[PDB]
RNA sequence: CCCGCAGAAGAAGCACCGGCUAACUCCGUGCCAGCAGCCGCGGUAAUACGGAGGGUGCAAGCGUUAAUCGGAAUUACUGGGC
RNA sequence: UAGCUAGUAGGUGGGGUAACGGCUCACCUAGGCGACGAUCCCUAGCUGGUCUGAGAGGAUGACCAGCCACACUGGAACUGAGACACGGUCCAGACUCCUACGGGAGGCAGCAGUGGGGAAUAUUGCACAAUGGGCGCAAGCCUGAUGCAGCCAUGCCGCGUG
């Protein structure tokens, strides 16, 4: 239901009404774009694995084990 | 220090809070699992850990890990939750006892089968 | 209202009726005493006291009231009597 | 004469305490509601953990009126306060379990047999 | 409880195995799936994942999660600091 | 949580209890408590103990025993040696079930048990055979206290699968 009265003539309000209706539908019916998920970048994964491996190396040489010395 | 100061305002005990509040000193709590999905670990571990969002019988809606490889947990599965942080997903402070309350055990886990709730191969 | 021994309701309420009658009797005699006492004559005071002493003492012996109640009554009433004169 | 906007006490334990008659069911432009007459009401006040929350809209049957019904002979029964018993809005089926206060015989109809049983007097 | 039992005779699971903590190989997977008490393992020889073999340890139980105290001299009076 | 308190704090008298006592009443005075924490708010049954610990301490009060409190909720008495009473009384109340519609009747925090709650906990059993308990001169009865078994690897302990 739409009340169009802004203009001074019914011949103008009679198109103001249809304009309001079509402009309503044209956005109350929109199909908003679907947001697909995003995956971590290749370079970011590479940096993660780099840091992980360097930490692995330092944490490995950081310790105490009798491999050689019986 | 200063025995008089201790007499006036005595030393105290820092009450160590519990890291499993939703259990509130109960070993296990059942939940409905209002969500069930996967989420990627924090910085180094680069995976997709299976997690769920549950509503327990004490109102504490909590995120709970989903142990093992493969499962059949859904929107309305009555599950059972024990403590234990995941240390990987920030926020998961609980788990699920696999192999009880609608949760299936991993497929024929030969090791750690008391865990992960799988019956034994009868031999 | 479960076991037999709710005959005790009757066995107790009959006793209560009799006991209330007896207590009213006792303290009406004591109030007669007090009326004499505030009235202003050791004559009437001691009069009521004589005619009430067996009453209160018997009701004390009857296990209705406890003998110390008769004791305190006689004591302070004799006191009021003697202070009036 | 329990018309619109009439605040009513609750002669049962449904949960309400005062309910406003928002419509007199039965017939068009029907004005009033005698005893047996069903009305449409809303809960203007309910107790905290009642069976019905404040604001609900549902039917109700009047049981006590300050106006008073006249018996077949000319004897009248004027209570001191208008009060009604709640009913389910689909089934008549009163909501409350107990029922307080007295009631009348104009309630002694089929659907109100449960009410007239739960009720203590008349 | 006590006398005959003809026959081994109906009766071992559970966890761990990278370090702390002890007890090691192969296989398959190959940032995946997963494991994890803390550190952490996983991109093809994975003693850390899953399986097999084997080892270690408790056993009519074995572990997991509660929960408490200890270690925690991390509320210190004993027995701490600025 | 910094003020609190007015029957309050005392005095005298009267009354009242089994017993002193503002216990209660009528007067008189201005007390009375409060940083050594009053008051208010939250929590909680207290102890012997228990668990840990080297000890102090910390956590603590499931079992057994001692004390207190409560009996659907609120209040009150009655009787009584003793109760303001678990399986008594009266009133009120919410709930629930009956009805010869006038009336009622009921209180598993006893045992067993149900539904429900939960992660979670057992027979709608047997005997009064000892024990204790009440009654009774006593025999003898009552006792879901007990003594027993039912169930659960729930803990401790011992032996077997050679
Ligand atoms: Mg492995
Ligand atoms: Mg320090
Ligand atoms: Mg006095
Ligand atoms: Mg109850
Ligand atoms: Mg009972
Ligand atoms: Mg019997």
């Amino acid at each position: 239901v739409i009340k169009a009265q802004e203009y001074r003539s019914q011949e103008l309000n009679r198109e103001a009404a249809l304009a309001r209706l079509v402009a309503m539908i044209k956005e109350l019916t929109t199909e908003k774009k679907a947001r697909r998920p995003t995956r971590p970048t290749r370079a970011s994964k590479e940096r993660r694995l780099a840091s992980k491996a360097q930490k692995s190396s330092v944490k490995a040489m950081r310790g105490k084990v009798r491999s050689g010395r019986e | 220090a200063t025995v008089n100061q201790l007499v006036r305002k005595p030393r105290a005990r820092k009450v160590a809070k519990s890291n499993v509040p939703a259990l509130e000193a109960c070993p296990q709590k059942r939940g409905v699992c209002t969500r069930v999905y996967t989420t990627t670990p924090k910085k180094p571990n680069s995976a997709l850990r299976k997690v769920c969002r549950v509503r327990l019988t004490n109102g504490f809606e909590v995120t709970s890990y989903i142990g093992g490889e493969g499962h059949n947990l859904q929107e309305h599965s009555v599950i059972l939750i024990r403590g234990g942080r995941v240390k990987d997903l920030p926020g998961v402070r609980y788990h699920t006892v696999r192999g009880a309350l609608d949760c299936s055990g991993v497929k024929d886990r030969k090791q750690a089968r008391s865990k992960y709730g799988v019956k034994r191969p009868k031999a | 209202n479960i076991k037999s021994a709710k005959k005790r309701a009757i066995q107790s309420e009959k006793a209560r009726k009799h006991n209330a009658s007896r207590r009213s009797m006792m303290r009406t005699f004591i109030k007669k005493v007090y009326a004499a006492i505030e009235a202003g004559d050791k004559a009437a005071a001691q009069k009521a006291f004589n005619e009430m002493q067996p009453i209160v003492d018997r009701q004390a012996a009857k296990g209705l009231i406890h003998k110390n109640k008769a004791a305190r009554h006689k004591a302070n009433l004799t006191a009021q009597i003697n202070k009036l004169a | 004469m329990i018309q619109e906007q009439t605040m009513l006490n609750v002669a049962d334990n449904s949960g309400a305490r005062r309910v406003m008659c928002i419509k007199v069911l039965g017939g068009s432009h029907r004005r009033y509601a005698g005893v047996g007459d069903i009305i449409k009401i809303t809960i203007k006040e309910a107790i905290p953990r009642g069976k019905v929350k404040k604001g609900d809209v549902l039917k109700a049957v009047v049981v006590r009126t300050k106006k008073g019904v006249r018996r077949p002979d000319g004897s009248v029964i004027r209570f001191d306060g208008n009060a009604c018993v709640l009913l389910n809005n689909n089934s008549e089926q009163p909501i409350g379990t107990r029922i307080f206060g007295p009631v009348t015989r104009e309630l002694r109809s089929e659907k109100f047999m449960k009410i007239i049983s739960l009720a203590p007097e008349v």
